C-alpha cells in the first residue's frame, strides 16, 4: 500500500526538444510528480552516443541529492527525458518494486557497451538479460546518496563503466542489494531486444506486450541506434490513437490566426522538374488559393526549356497578383540541390519569412484551405498527406530499412487509405511541408542539407533534419490531393497532354470533358429529343475541340474522296469523304478507350436494357468545305448508332446546316460545338446530311458495334 | 455439424472414425456433412460403409460423392496442391459454410482427414470458452503443429519468441494467433460470423492464393480474432510430406504416429462399425530378429509385440535369465568370473545382478547366431522409439551395405555419444555410415556372423563387465588403457549411422523410468542394492550436451528422412 | 516491419433465436 505521493520523478534536459515535450505529456497523463535537472545549463560533455558522455548528469545529481540526503521514507527514480516514454501507473510501478523487494533495480541491457573485458564478471542469469545499463534505476534516497557520492571525476567522463565497476564489487553489492531486472518486468531496452515486443490494444488505452516473457512493462528506453522505432512507438502509447475516441494530441495547440493581422508572411517556392503534364493548370491553380496575395513571396525554380513557354505565358499574372515574384530559367545550369539550398538560404537569411512552405510540380491540392488548416497546426515540421490515385503510392514512408532505404511498416496500408486519423510520425517526407522559419534560423544554421553527398537531395534533406532530433508529423484529418504520374511523359507532339487519357484519368476527365457531362449523365434534364430516337447530349468541351482541330491540321494531310479505298479491307467505299481517320495519327486507341469509358453509362442509361461493350472499327473526322466536297446523298450507317461531335461554332467561322432524316421529316440546323448525336443507323433512320455555304466547319464521326 | 473433406485417407480412416465416433455429445444433436474427391483409393467404399452403419444415431446426415475423377489434368503428382486444387478446396469448403449456415445449426467443427481427435473431451472442452473461432492445440512428433505465431510479410511463417514457448506447455491459456489451421470450430452463434467468407476472396487481399490464407485474411478483416487454447492435450496429427512423395509414405507417417499416440497412451481402438485391413508380416529382409524381453515386465513387451505387428515386422522372441534372482551356486556354475579389478566408471560399485544377466543373455544369443550360422540378426531392447519410414530405411542401408562389400560387423543403429568432439570419420562410398566411436546406451545393434565369431573367441567368461563398456573396448576405442590391456584382441570393426533409428522410451529420471537393468542387487552378497540414481543419473540423454559443433555433415544423406512444411 | 499490432476487437452480441 505504498502511497503515490512519495514518488518523485527526476530527469535532465539541458535545452527543450519534441522529444521532451513529449515525455511530458506521457507524465501528465498518469499524473506523475516530475522534477527536472539541468534545465537551461550548457551541456558540458559532448557527443551523446557515439563514443562516451554523461558526466555532467552524475555531476548534476550529486549536487541534487544533497536535500535528499537523510530522506528515507521516499522511492526516487531517474531516467533519461529524450528518448524514455512511460506506460504504466505509478500504482504498478510501486507494486512491481514492493514485489522485487531489493534496494535497487537497473535495467538490463543485451550487451557490454563500453568494455568487453569485464563480461565474465557478471553473475550469471538464466535466461534474462545479465549485464547492466545506466539508462534508469529505482531505488531509496539514502541507497542512492550511498552509491553515488563516491563520483568524483571530470564531467566529461562515462558513466555506465563507473556503475559497471562499482556494480561488479560483490561485496558492497551484497550490502546495497543491487538486482538487475533480467525479466523486463520495470524497464524494457528495446536495443537488441526488438522483435519481442508486440502492442496490446484496449479501448481508451495502448501498452506494450513482451511475447518472450509474456509481461508488461512501465518504463521503455530505446537507446542505442533505435530512436526511429521509439518515434513509431510514439504514436500510440499511451494516449496515441485509440479505437475508441479518434486521435489524442491532434486538435489542440492550435493558433486559429486570431487578432486580425496580417497573416504570417509566407515564402512559397515551386520547383518545376522531369517535365510533369498539366502544368498550365497547376499554374493557373496557384492563383486561387485562400492567402492575401501581398504576404505570399513566390520563387519559381523551373529546369526544362520546354515548359519556358508555357511560364512565359503564365508570368504576367504572377507579377500582377504577389507581392514579390523572381525566376530562374533553363540557362542557369543549377541542380536541383542548389535550387533548393538556395531557396533555404534567401529564407533563412531573411528575418521576415516565417514559414518556408515548398511545394514541389506534381502536387495538386485540390483542396484550397491547406496553407491555413497547416499553418493552424503549429508542428515544428509537417506535411500534407497525398495519395497516387488508386494505388498505394503516397508522399511518405512508414519505417527505414538499414540501407537507409523504403522498408514497409504495418500501419503503411492503414494510413493510406484512411483507416486511421490524427498526426503521425513519419521518418521521411516530401513534395509538399510546411516549415517553421525559427528551426530554420537557430537550429538549422548550415547550409548545405541538400547537397554534399552522392544521395538523393530529399532523403539527405531528412537523413539531416533526423540526427538534429526534430519530429517530421505528417497529417491526414481532411482530403488535401493527389499525386500525378510522371513515370513516363512523351513530348513529341503539339499538345502531349491528350495521350495522358490512361496515366492520369481524373485530371485529363477535368481538363478535356465537357463540364456538364456528369450532371447529364445522373438525369436532371440537358438531354434533348428534337426527333425521336434521336438524342443530343453534352459530351466534349472546347479545349478539347482546338486541341484536336490543330492537331489534324499539324498533320494536314486530308486523304479520302475517292470512290475506291486502299485503308479500306474490301477497297471499295459505299461514299468517299474528305476524312482523317485515328489509326494512321496513332489516336485510335485513346478514342476507343474514350467510347469505353464516357460513352457506354450514357448509352446505356439512355437505351435501358441495352449493354454494350463499346467495340469500334471506323471512326474519323470530316471536313465539310463548299469547294473541296458537298454534304453526303442519302445512305445508311453499317453499325447499330453513330456518334456525331462538332468540332467548331456555327456562324463564327462557318455557315451551313446539320442532318436531315427523311423518315420523320425531321432537320437538324443548329448543331453545337460540343455535343454528340446518338440514333440508330442500320434500319429506320434514313439520313442525308444539309449542304454547306459559307466558311468552313470539322465533324467527328465514329461507328459503335457495327 | 461435424463435416469433412477427405481424398484417399483410407490408410487412416478407420482409427479417425472411431475417434470421432468416441466424442461424448448427445447423438442425437449431431450431424455429419461428409464428402470425397479426387479419391484414387478405396475410400469411397469404407466411408459410405460407416455412413450407412451409422445412419440411425445422428440427426441428419448428407453426402456429395465425386469419386470421378480421382486426380488432376494439370497435376505433378499425388501431393501436388496446385491452383486448381486449391480452388476446390476453397469452393469445397466455403459450400460446406453455406450448408452449416442453412440449417440453422449452431457451431461446425470442419476437421480433416489426416488429422484425428484422439481426446474425448474436445467438442465438450473446446466450446466452453464462448469463442468466435477457437482452435485445439494438436501436437506432433515435432514441431509443426496447427497454431502459427505470426505472419511475417506474405503469410509466411515467423518464428516468433513464444511459439516453442506454447508448443512445450510451458503457458496454458488461451492466446491470439495469426493463423489457425486443420481443427478449427467456427461458431456460428455470435451475430458477427455471419460474414466469414471462404470461397470468394475478399477484393482486399494481397497476399498469396493458398488455401489456408484466405480465411485468415477474412477473420481479421472482420475483427475475429481466432483465438487458440492449449490447456489440456487433445491429438496428434501428421507431418506434411513433400511435394514428391507417395502415398505410402502418408500411410507410413499415419502408422508412425499410431505408434506415438501408443507411446504413452493406451491404443487407439479403431472403429467397430467399419473393418480393419490387417497386413501380412515379415522380416525386413534380415535372417533373426532377436528380441530381450523380461519376464516379469509384459506390458513393455506386449507394447513391443503391437509395434512389431504395426511395423509389419515378424520378431523371433527371446527370453533373458534373472540376473537379480540368481544365486551363486548357478552363477559360479557357468564359470562367469568378474574382470580384474574392475567397478562402476561413474559411481563405484563392482558390478550388478542386471547386468550379469544382461550380459548372460547377450552371450547367449550371440552363441545362438554363431551356431545357426546367421549372416545377420537384429538384438533390441523392451523399450525403444522408433523413426517414422524406419523399415524402409534400414532395409535399404542394409541392402547398400551389402553390395557395395565392406567389413561390417558392429554397425550402431543406437548409442549415446558419451564421445563430446568433433565429427568422426566417413568410409568411403558409404552413405549415412561413420565409423563408430566410444558410446553408451547400445540396446541395438546390427551384428555379423564374422563379428560373432570374433566376440565368442574374445571369450570373456572370466571377465565380466557391462556389455556397454566391454562394446567399445572390443571396437579398440575403448578411453581407459587398463580394460584394453586386460582384453587380447581387437579385431572387431565397428560403424555407426548418423541418423539413429531407435531412442530410448523414457530418459533417466523422467515419468516411468523403472531402470530393471541398473537397479539390482550386487554380483556378491544380497544386502547391497544400489537404488535408482537420482543424483548421479549421468546418462540422461546424450542430445542436450550434442547440441553443439559437432558437424557430421559430410555424411551422405539417404532420400529418406524429409518431412514437414513451412511451419517447422 | 516492427511491432505489429494485436488489434483487439469485444465479442459481438448473441444472435436472434429462431422461429
Ligand atoms: O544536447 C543534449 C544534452 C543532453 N542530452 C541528454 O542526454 C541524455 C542521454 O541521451 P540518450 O537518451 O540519447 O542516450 P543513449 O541511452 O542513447 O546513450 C538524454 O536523456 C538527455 O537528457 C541530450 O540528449 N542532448
Ligand atoms: C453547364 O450547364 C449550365 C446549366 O445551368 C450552364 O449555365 C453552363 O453554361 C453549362 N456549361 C457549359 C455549357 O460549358
Ligand atoms: O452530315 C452528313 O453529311 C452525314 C454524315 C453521316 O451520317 C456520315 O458521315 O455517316
Ligand atoms: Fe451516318
Ligand atoms: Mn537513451
Amino acid at each position: 500500500p505504498v502511497n503515490p505521493e512519495k514518488l518523485l520523478v527526476i530527469t535532465v534536459a539541458t535545452a527543450e526538444t519534441e522529444g521532451y515535450l513529449r515525455f511530458l505529456r506521457s507524465a501528465e497523463f498518469f499524473n506523475y510528480t516530475v522534477r527536472t535537472l539541468g534545465l537551461g545549463e550548457e551541456w558540458r560533455g559532448g557527443d551523446v552516443a557515439r563514443t562516451v558522455g554523461g558526466g555532467q548528469k552524475v555531476r548534476w545529481l550529486k549536487k541534487e541529492m544533497e536535500k535528499y540526503a537523510d530522506r528515507e521514507d521516499m522511492i526516487i527514480m531517474f531516467v533519461d527525458s529524450y528518448d524514455v516514454i512511460l506506460a504504466g501507473s505509478p500504482t504498478e510501478l510501486l507494486k512491481k518494486f514492493v514485489q522485487s523487494g531489493s534496494r535497487l533495480l537497473f535495467s538490463a541491457e543485451s550487451f557490454c557497451w563500453p568494455e568487453w573485458g569485464l563480461a565474465e564478471q557478471y553473475p550469471e542469469v538464466g535466461t534474462g538479460k545479465r549485464f547492466l545499463n545506466s539508462g534508469g534505476f529505482i531505488g531509496f534516497a539514502t541507497t542512492i546518496h550511498q552509491i553515488v557520492r563516491q563520483w568524483k571525476y571530470k564531467d566529461d567522463d562515462d558513466d555506465q563503466l563507473f556503475y559497471t565497476r562499482l556494480y561488479l564489487d560483490p561485496g558492497l553489492r551484497e550490502k546495497l542489494s543491487l538486482n538487475l531486472d533480467h525479466k523486463s518486468r520495470i524497464f524494457q531496452n528495446l536495443n537488441g531486444a526488438l522483435d519481442e515486443v508486440v502492442l496490446k490494444f484496449d479501448r481508451n488505452r495502448v501498452r506494450i506486450r513482451n511475447v518472450a516473457y509474456d509481461t508488461l512493462p512501465i518504463v521503455v528506453h530505446g537507446n542505442g541506434p533505435t530512436k526511429l522505432q521509439l518515434n513509431y512507438l510514439g504514436n500510440y502509447v499511451p494516449n496515441g490513437w485509440t479505437p475508441e475516441g479518434g486521435c489524442g494530441f491532434c486538435n489542440q495547440d492550435r493558433r486559429t490566426l486570431p487578432g486580425g493581422q496580417p497573416p504570417p508572411r509566407v515564402f512559397l517556392a515551386v520547383f518545376v522538374e522531369q517535365p510533369t503534364p498539366f502544368l498550365p493548370r497547376f499554374l493557373q491553380r496557384l492563383l486561387l488559393l485562400d492567402y492575401p496575395p501581398d504576404r505570399v513571396t513566390l520563387f519559381l525554380h523551373n529546369n526544362e526549356v520546354f515548359h519556358e513557354p508555357h511560364i512565359a505565358d503564365s508570368w504576367p499574372q504572377l507579377q500582377d497578383h504577389f507581392s514579390a515574384v523572381k525566376l530562374v530559367g533553363p540557362e542557369e545550369a543549377l541542380s536541383p540541390g542548389e535550387a533548393r539550398d538556395m531557396a533555404m538560404d534567401l529564407c533563412r537569411q531573411d528575418p521576415e519569412c516565417e514559414f518556408y512552405f515548398s511545394l514541389d510540380a506534381d502536387a495538386v491540392l485540390t483542396n484550397l484551405q491547406t496553407l491555413r488548416i497547416l499553418i493552424e497546426e503549429n508542428r515544428k515540421v509537417i506535411a500534407p498527406m497525398l495519395s497516387r490515385h488508386g494505388k498505394l503510392w503516397s508522399n511518405f514512408w512508414g519505417a527505414l530499412s538499414p540501407d537507409e532505404y523504403y522498408a514497409r511498416s504495418e500501419d503503411y496500408v492503414e494510413l493510406v487509405q484512411r483507416k486511421r486519423v490524427g498526426v503521425w510520425n513519419v521518418p521521411y517526407i516530401s513534395q509538399a511541408y510546411v516549415i517553421r522559419g525559427d528551426t530554420l534560423r537557430m537550429e538549422l544554421p548550415q547550409r548545405d542539407v541538400f547537397s554534399g553527398s552522392d544521395t538523393d537531395p530529399d532523403m539527405a534533406f531528412c537523413k539531416s533534419f533526423r540526427d538534429k532530433g526534430i519530429f517530421l508529423h505528417l497529417s491526414n484529418q481532411h482530403e488535401f490531393g493527389r499525386l500525378l504520374a510522371t513515370s513516363r511523359y512523351d513530348t513529341e507532339h503539339l499538345h502531349p497532354d491528350l495521350w495522358q487519357i490512361f496515366d492520369n484519368p481524373v485530371d485529363w476527365k477535368e481538363q478535356y470533358i465537357h463540364e456538364n457531362y456528369s450532371r447529364a449523365l445522373e438525369g436532371e434534364g440537358i438531354v434533348e429529343q428534337p426527333c425521336p430516337d434521336v438524342y443530343w447530349f453534352p459530351l466534349l468541351s472546347e479545349q478539347m475541340c482546338d486541341e484536336l482541330v490543330a492537331e489534324m491540321e499539324h498533320y494536314g494531310q486530308w486523304s479520302g474522296g475517292r470512290h475506291e479505298d486502299s485503308r479500306l479491307a474490301g477497297g471499295y467505299e459505299n461514299v468517299p469523304t474528305v476524312d482523317i481517320h485515328m489509326k494512321q495519327v496513332g489516336y485510335e486507341d485513346q478514342w476507343l478507350q474514350l467510347l469505353r469509358t464516357y460513352v457506354g453509362p450514357m448509352t446505356e442509361s439512355l437505351f435501358p436494357g441495352y449493354h454494350t461493350k463499346a467495340r469500334a472499327v471506323m471512326n474519323f473526322v470530316v471536313r465539310y468545305r463548299p469547294d473541296e466536297q458537298p454534304s453526303l446523298r442519302p445512305h445508311h450507317d453499317s453499325s447499330t448508332f453513330t456518334l456525331n461531335v462538332a468540332l467548331n461554332h456555327k456562324g463564327l467561322d462557318y455557315e451551313g446546316g446539320g442532318c436531315r432524316f427523311l423518315r420523320y421529316d425531321c432537320v437538324i440546323s443548329s448543331p453545337r460545338k460540343g455535343w454528340a448525336l446518338l440514333h440508330p443507323g442500320r434500319l429506320t433512320h434514313y439520313h442525308e446530311g444539309l449542304p454547306t455555304t459559307w466558311g468552313t466547319r470539322y465533324i467527328m464521326v465514329s461507328f459503335v458495334d457495327p | 455439424l461435424i463435416a469433412l473433406l477427405a481424398r484417399n485417407a483410407a490408410h487412416a480412416l478407420p482409427t479417425t472414425l472411431g475417434a470421432l465416433e468416441r466424442l461424448r455429445h448427445p447423438r442425437e444433436r449431431t450431424a455429419l456433412w461428409v464428402a470425397t474427391d479426387h479419391n484414387m483409393d478405396n475410400t469411397s467404399t469404407v466411408l459410405r460403409e460407416w455412413l450407412v452403419a451409422v445412419k440411425s444415431l445422428y440427426h441428419s446426415v448428407e453426402w456429395r460423392p465425386a469419386e470421378e475423377p480421382r486426380s488432376y489434368p494439370d497435376e505433378e503428382g499425388p501431393k501436388h496442391w496446385s491452383d486448381s486444387r486449391y480452388e476446390h478446396v476453397m469452393k469445397l469448403r466455403q459450400a460446406a459454410l453455406k450448408s452449416a449456415r442453412d440449417m440453422w445449426a449452431d457451431y461446425i467443427l470442419f476437421v480433416d482427414a489426416d488429422n484425428l481427435i484422439l481426446n474425448p473431451d474436445t467438442l465438450s472442452l473446446l466450446i466452453a470458452e464462448n469463442k468466435t473461432v477457437v482452435a485445439p492445440m494438436l501436437d506432433s512428433r515435432a514441431a509443426y503443429s496447427n497454431f502459427w505465431c505470426g505472419m511475417t510479410s506474405q503469410g509466411y511463417y515467423k518464428r516468433t519468441p513464444a511459439y516453442i514457448p506454447i508448443r512445450k506447455r510451458d503457458r496454458r491459456g488461451c492466446f491470439a494467433v495469426p493463423m489457425v489451421h486443420s481443427t478449427f470450430l467456427i461458431d456460428l452463434r455470435k451475430a458477427a460470423s455471419r460474414n466469414l467468407a471462404f470461397y470468394p476472396p475478399h477484393p482486399d487481399y494481397t497476399w498469396s492464393f493458398d488455401d489456408i490464407i484466405v480465411f485468415a485474411f477474412s477473420c481479421k478483416q472482420a475483427e475475429v480474432q481466432m483465438y487458440v487454447c492449449n490447456k489440456e492435450e487433445y491429438g496428434f496429427l501428421p507431418v506434411p510430406l513433400r511435394a514428391h512423395s507417395t502415398l505410402q509414405d502418408e500411410a507410413e507417417s499415419f502408422m508412425h504416429v499410431q505408434l506415438e499416440v501408443m507411446v504413452k497412451h493406451p491404443p487407439a481402438e479403431p472403429s467397430r462399425f467399419i473393418s480393419a485391413p490387417t497386413k501380412t508380416p515379415d522380416k525386413m529382409g534380415f535372417d533373426e530378429v532377436f528380441m530381450i524381453n523380461l519376464r516379469r515386465r509384459q506390458d513393455r513387451r506386449e507394447r513391443m509385440l503391437r509395434a512389431l505387428q504395426a511395423q509389419e515386422i515378424e520378431c523371433r522372441l527371446v527370453e533373458a535369465v534373472d540376473g537379480k534372482a540368481m544365486n551363486t551356486s548357478q552363477v559360479e556354475a557357468l564359470g562367469i568370473q568378474m574382470l580384474p579389478g574392475y567397478r562402476d566408471p561413474y559411481h563405484g560399485r563392482p558390478l550388478t545382478k542386471g547386468e550379469l544377466g544382461c550380459f548372460l543373455s547377450h552371450y547367449n544369443i550371440w552363441k545362438e547366431v554363431v551356431d545357426r550360422g546367421l549372416q545377420k540378426s537384429l538384438v533390441f531392447e523392451d523399450d525403444l522409439r522408433f523413426e517414422i519410414f524406419f523399415k524402409r530405411r534400414l532395409m535399404n542401408l542394409m541392402r547398400d551395405v551389402e553390395r557395395e562389400g565392406l567389413d561390417w560387423d558392429l554397425i550402431y543403429v543406437g548409442r549415446k555419444r558419451m564421445q563430446v568432439e568433433h565429427p568422426e570419420k566417413a568410409v568411403p562410398r558409404v552413405r549415412n555410415l561413420v565409423e563408430a566411436d566410444y558410446s553408451y546406451w547400445t540396446l541395438a545393434y546390427v551384428i555379423s556372423l564374422q563379428g560373432a565369431r570374433k566376440l565368442l573367441a574374445a571369450e570373456p567368461l572370466s571377465k565380466m563387465l557391462p556389455v556397454d563398456e566391454f562394446l567399445p573396448v572390443m571396437f579398440d576405442k575403448h578411453p581407459v588403457s587398463e580394460y584394453k590391456a586386460h582384453f587380447s584382441l581387437r579385431n572387431l570393426h565397428a560403424f555407426s549411422v548418423e541418423p539413429l533409428l531407435i531412442y530410448p522410451t523414457h530418459y533417466t529420471g523422467d515419468d516411468g523410468y523403472v531402470s530393471d537393468t541398473e537397479t539390482s542387487v550386487v554380483w556378491n552378497n544380497e544386502h547391497v542394492k544400489t537404488d535408482w540414481d537420482r543424483a548421479k543419473s549421468q546418462k540422461m540423454r546424450e542430445q542436450q550436451a550434442l547440441s553443439r559443433e559437432a558437424k557430421n555433415s559430410d555424411v551422405l544423406q539417404s532420400p529418406l528422412d524429409s518431412a514437414a512444411r513451412d511451419e517447422l | 516491419a516492427y511491432f505489429p499490432e494485436e488489434r483487439w476487437s469485444p465479442e459481438s452480441p448473441l444472435q436472434a433465436p429462431r422461429v
